[PDB]
């Protein structure tokens, strides 16, 4: 199927019509999502299959084809923006400064921005354009609003 | 069964909307990945 670099929704057929199911990246032939978005199954680009390589759930991340290839990182400091791709929605940028998820094992990046739930896997990118986390994962704060943990893999 | 469909190229956007606000939160990342707010 396609292999080009970029960032494609995740959809199904199984429910009413076509429905998304999340989003990822596409990059050095490697496909790149959350594993809450497709719970680690196979996927399909055209007649081409791609299969799971690598994947955990703590993490909260999947690779397919090959192994995780984004290892940019939050500056701490700089706005970001997130590259939602909503359902049935054109790709749109939205520029933000993240915040800061505290935790018992370090700090992590957070974006304060609420989407749909097939938003899941949208990439977050500094000013160079690389995917420094994918949105998705997080939690539902005093006010009700929504933050993302800005969620980043290994590069082995 | 699954599919993907390509949604465009990733790049920044000069002048894109710019909003979110930048919170500071305590957190727990329990093992099946689900973040909670520590209190
Ligand atoms: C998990 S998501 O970011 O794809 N969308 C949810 C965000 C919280 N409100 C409900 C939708």
């Amino acid at each position: 199927g396609e292999t080009t670099d970029g960032v494609y929704r995740v959809m199904t057929r199984r429910l009413l019509g076509s429905t998304q199911v999340g989003v990822g990246v596409m990059q050095e032939g490697v496909f790149h999502t959350m594993w809450h978005v497709t719970k680690g199954a196979a996927l399909r680009s055209g007649e081409g299959r791609l299969d799971p390589y690598w994947g955990d759930v703590k993490q909260d991340l999947v690779s397919y084809c090959g192994p995780w290839k984004l290892d940019a990182a939050w500056d701490g400091l700089s706005e970001v923006q997130l590259l939602a791709v909503p359902p049935g929605e054109r790709a749109k940028n939205i520029q933000t400064l993240p915040g800061i998820f505290k935790t018992k094992d370090g700090d992590i990046g957070a974006v304060a921005l609420d989407y749909p739930a097939g938003t899941s896997g949208s990439p977050i990118l500094d000013k160079c354009g690389r995917v420094i986390g994918l949105y998705g994962n997080g939690v539902v704060i005093k006010n009700g609003s929504y933050v993302s943990a800005i969620t980043q893999g290994k590069r082995e | 069964d699954m599919y993907i469909e390509r949604a465009g190229d990733i790049t920044w956007e000069k002048d894109a909307e710019v909003t979110g606000n930048s919170p500071r939160l305590d957190v727990a990342l329990d093992e099946s990945g689900d973040f909670s707010l520590v209190e």
